[PDB]
This record gives structure tokens, C-alpha cells and sequence, in this order.
């Protein structure tokens, strides 16, 4: 810790967390209506998230 | 409601205008009308058709009862429970502005409309009251709502929800039939067809397909009509339903202008029954068959009418008379003969079609820098 | 549901009909999914030549 | 700018194109233009 002062984590992201991912790259895309983002972000069980 | 809406305004129409039509539009008007409690937009009606009936007084009594049920629940509601925005002070007073568009006439429906505007945040409810603005304006043909509420749509509504626009694709377009563009406007995003439900949003769906096959060969007959009507798979299911329509189409076409005319008479008597309906009918066939005589008189320089007297229908003397109109119109580039009987035609050049361009587009703005040049300098 | 040679059946006779109608695209993808169906079934022995 | 000249000074939205063309010639065009054919 003289040289590295902040070891950080990034851990594989929570189901709230896979959403707001989701909801980004999704921004550009045209989705129509009827359709759960929640329910596919639940589908995904340990995701990247990349 | 406001759902199926639009089949009233039909017949009003078709029950005013046409008096010989009126054996059967009022049997199935009133009867409706006394459903629905539909109490304050008929009495304009019932001094054009049949006199007066005494149901009024009892719907009356039908209207207030349900006016009163509804005004003990949102003044009870706006003095106890304090919660605004899209709840249930909004639902409520919506449940008055959606009684008097079903009910009621447009005046108490538009000044809730107007103010239960001026309460929300959420966009989506704003544009669900645009998009009853705009269809009480599309009731009674109010040039002056549209204007408004398709700019609220446009700019002040649609920067940010989605595919609930296309919807409205269906009536930018449906506003520009019963204005004089059908002809080019109309036809471009008509033609996005893939909606299907039919909705109040879409109001129906097989005459959505008349509709948008009918003004599609006005504002293009070979750049491609062929990929996007003939070619076009969804619109080629619907239309493999209506023998007519497609028997319309293949006549134009493959060039058979003789069925063409047939077609074209049962067309513009199928029109006589439309609501948007007063720019159609004396500039739709008039079109049509100048359409038709241009490609015609393409392919050939040397035309004998008397091969039109057959090829064609009939009638040497009622191609002579209408070949005459046109010419003389300032269309259809060809010049008519007697007794030789040989249509020549006569087309400009590549030299002559681009002199004719440079001569009018030079003057314009030789004209333009006139003005210019003398607004400066004193 | 669970059986799937039955759904092997719809799915090819629906894209008998949109080609029918003249349908092109829209029978493309009810074949394509006919496809990816008829992949985990025991034995297609006649519906195999029904379907190619 | 006053110069001395002035003094006196789809409802037919489009008409007037349609009607120096074309008046009154029998709008229905089913009577004569589509009833041609008793004549052969």
C-alpha cells in the first residue's frame, strides 16, 4: 500500500443492476409495446453484464 | 365510447348529402344514437333528418343521473383525498371529459380537455388527451384543432416515448387525404402497413388497405410501384381478399385498359360512399385517366385512333373529345389529327427539357437579385 | 404444452397457407421455426420428406 | 406605402385549377364515359 493505494472490485452485477445495463444499450433500440425488460433481466442468472 | 367512433360520422354524412340515400342509414343511426345515451350531438341531426321523438326527455334524465353519479364522485374525491398528478382525481375528471365526447358535444369535452392538460407530468397521458383532441377535431372537421395539437404531438410530445407515434402515422396522412394531398404525402407513410389491430388508434384495417392502394398510383407509376404494392407481401395477402381492388391494380398494371375502365367506373361509385370525401370524386378519375394515357401514348409516336377505338372500349369520337380537353389543358404531350386519324405525340429532348429548366430557374432568381440589388444602396 | 410432434404438424401447414396467400417472408420464418423444432423428435419417419 | 391607386381594395381550397379544366361535364363519369357500350 505505499504503491497501490485503492484496490477495487467489480463484482458480476445484480438483477437491479442488470436492468439499468439493459436500459442502456436498449436506448437506440425501438422496442414496440407489451414487452418486460424486468422479467429478461431475470432470465439471466449471473450475467457479464458485457 | 370513442372506439368505433368514426362509423357515426360516416353517417351523418351519408344520410345528408345524398337524400335518395336514406332508406337505411337511419334505421341503424337512431337506434344507436338512443344507445350510447348519445344525447347532445344528434339534435343538428334531427332537424336535417327526421323531425322530433320524445326519448329525449327520458335519455335526459338518463344523462343527468349519470352526470350526477359522477359529480358526487369527483367533488367527494377532490375534498377528501389530496393526491394529484395522474391519480384519481385525474381518472375521474377524465371520466367527465370522456362522457362528454361520447355524450356530450365538444365544448364542456374540450375546456376539461384544456384543463385536465395543464395538471400532468407524465407524457403519455398528455399525448392520450392530444389524441383526443384530435379526434374530436377529426369528427367535425375542425381545421383549426389540428393544427394545434399536431405540433404539441410533434415537437412538445415527441421527443421521448415510442411506437405510440405510428399511430399517428396513420393520421397525418389520414388528415392529408381530405386536404388536397393525395398525392404524394399521403402515399409515403401510408405505407407503412403493418398495424394491424383494429383499434381506435387504427380505426379499421381493410379499408386502411383501400385507402392507401387507392392514392399509392397517384404519386408514382413506374419509379417502383412495383416493389412496394406488387412486390409487398402483407399488402398482397388483404388485397388476395378483395377480388375488385386487386383486379384494380393488375388492369394498370399489366395494361389491359379496357377491364381498367370498368374497374375505374366501380371505384369512383364506391368512392360517392366515403366521409373524407369532397376532394375525391370530380379529381380522382380525372387524374386517373390521364394517368393512364400517358403510358399509353409512351411506347408509341405514331398512334391511329382507330386502334383506340378497340384496344381501348369504345367510342372513335369520345377519345377525339377527351384527347381534345386534354391537350388544350396544357397536359398530355401529344398533338391529335383529323383525317389522316394519326395521334402523333411530341417529347422534349435532352437539350429541350434542360433549356426549359435553366430558362425559368434563371429568371427567378435574375427577378430575385433585382429586388435585392435596390433594397441596398437607397 | 409438452408434446412437440404435433407442433412439427402446425407449424408446416401454416406455412403451407401464408405461401398460399402469397405470403413469402412470413412463411420463411413459420419454416424456419418448423425447423428448429423438428430437431428433438424420436423419429419424423414420414414427416421428415413432409417437411423437406 | 400609399400610391394613390388604392381605393376600392376543401371548401374551394384548390378549386380553380379543377374548374377551368373541367366545369360541369357530367361528374358522375358512368352515364356516358362508363355507358358507351349500348352503342356496340
Amino acid at each position: 500500500p505505499g504503491r497501490i493505494d485503492r484496490k477495487i472490485e467489480f463484482p458480476p452485477p445484480n438483477e437491479e443492476a442488470r436492468l439499468d445495463i439493459l436500459k442502456i444499450h436498449s436506448r437506440k433500440m425501438n422496442l414496440t409495446r407489451g414487452i418486460n425488460l424486468r422479467k429478461i433481466a431475470e432470465l439471466m442468472p449471473g450475467a457479464s453484464g458485457a | 365510447p370513442k372506439n368505433p367512433d368514426l362509423r357515426i360520422a360516416q353517417l351523418r354524412f351519408l344520410l345528408s348529402l345524398p337524400e335518395h340515400r336514406g332508406d337505411a342509414a337511419v334505421r341503424d343511426e337512431l337506434m344507436a344514437a338512443v344507445r350510447d345515451n348519445n344525447m347532445a350531438p344528434y339534435y343538428e341531426a334531427l332537424c336535417k333528418s327526421l323531425d322530433w321523438q320524445i326519448d329525449v326527455d327520458l335519455l335526459n334524465k338518463m344523462k343527468k343521473a349519470n352526470e350526477d353519479e359522477l359529480k358526487r364522485l369527483d367533488e367527494e374525491l377532490e375534498d377528501a383525498e389530496k393526491n394529484l398528478g395522474e391519480s384519481e382525481i385525474r381518472d375521474a375528471m377524465m371520466a367527465k371529459a370522456e362522457y362528454l365526447c361520447r355524450i356530450g358535444d365538444k365544448e364542456g369535452a374540450l375546456t376539461a380537455f384544456r384543463k385536465t392538460y395543464d395538471k400532468t407530468v407524465a407524457l403519455g397521458h398528455r399525448l392520450d388527451i392530444v389524441f383526443y383532441l384530435l379526434r374530436i377535431g377529426l369528427f367535425y372537421m375542425d381545421n383549426d384543432l389540428i393544427t394545434r395539437n399536431t405540433e404539441k404531438a410533434k415537437s412538445l410530445i415527441e421527443e421521448g416515448g415510442d411506437w405510440d407515434r405510428r399511430n399517428r402515422l396513420k393520421v397525418y396522412q389520414g388528415l392529408y387525404c381530405v386536404a388536397i394531398r393525395d398525392f404524394k404525402q399521403a402515399a409515403e407513410l401510408f405505407l407503412d402497413t403493418v398495424s394491424t389491430f383494429t383499434s381506435y388508434e387504427l380505426m379499421d384495417y381493410k379499408t386502411f388497405v383501400t385507402y392507401t392502394v387507392y392514392v399509392s398510383m397517384i404519386a408514382l407509376e413506374r419509379p417502383d410501384l412495383r416493389e412496394k404494392v406488387i412486390k409487398g407481401a402483407e399488402i398482397l395477402e388483404v388485397l388476395h381478399s378483395l377480388p375488385a381492388v386487386r383486379q384494380y391494380l393488375f388492369s394498370l398494371y399489366e395494361c389491359r385498359y379496357s377491364v381498367f375502365f370498368q374497374s375505374l367506373a366501380v371505384v369512383e361509385q364506391e368512392m360517392k360512399k366515403d366521409w373524407l370525401f369532397a376532394p375525391h370524386y370530380r379529381y380522382y378519375v380525372r387524374e386517373m385517366r390521364i394517368h393512364a394515357y400517358s403510358q399509353l401514348l409512351e411506347s408509341y409516336r405514331s398512334l391511329t385512333l382507330g386502334y383506340m377505338a378497340e384496344a381501348f372500349g369504345v367510342g372513335v369520337e369520345f377519345i377525339d373529345q377527351e384527347l381534345s380537353r386534354f391537350i388544350a389543358a396544357g397536359r398530355l404531350h401529344c398533338k391529335i389529327d383529323k383525317v389522316n386519324e394519326i395521334v402523333e405525340t411530341n417529347r422534349p429532348d435532352s437539350k429541350n427539357w434542360q433549356y426549359q429548366e435553366t430558362i425559368k430557374k434563371g429568371d427567378l432568381l435574375l427577378n430575385r437579385v433585382q429586388k435585392l440589388s435596390r433594397v441596398i444602396n437607397m | 404444452m409438452d408434446d412437440k410432434a404435433l407442433l412439427v404438424e402446425v407449424q408446416l401447414l401454416e406455412s403451407k397457407t401464408y405461401h398460399a396467400l402469397s405470403n413469402l417472408p412470413k412463411a420463411r420464418a413459420a419454416l424456419t421455426s418448423a425447423r428448429t423444432t423438428a430437431n428433438a423428435i424420436y423419429c419424423p419417419p414420414k414427416l421428415q420428406a413432409t417437411l423437406d | 406605402m400609399s400610391e394613390k391607386k388604392q381605393p376600392v381594395d376543401e371548401d374551394n381550397w384548390d378549386d380553380d385549377n379543377v374548374e377551368d379544366d373541367f366545369s360541369n361535364q357530367l361528374r358522375a363519369e358512368l352515364e356516358k364515359h362508363g355507358y358507351k357500350m349500348e352503342t356496340s
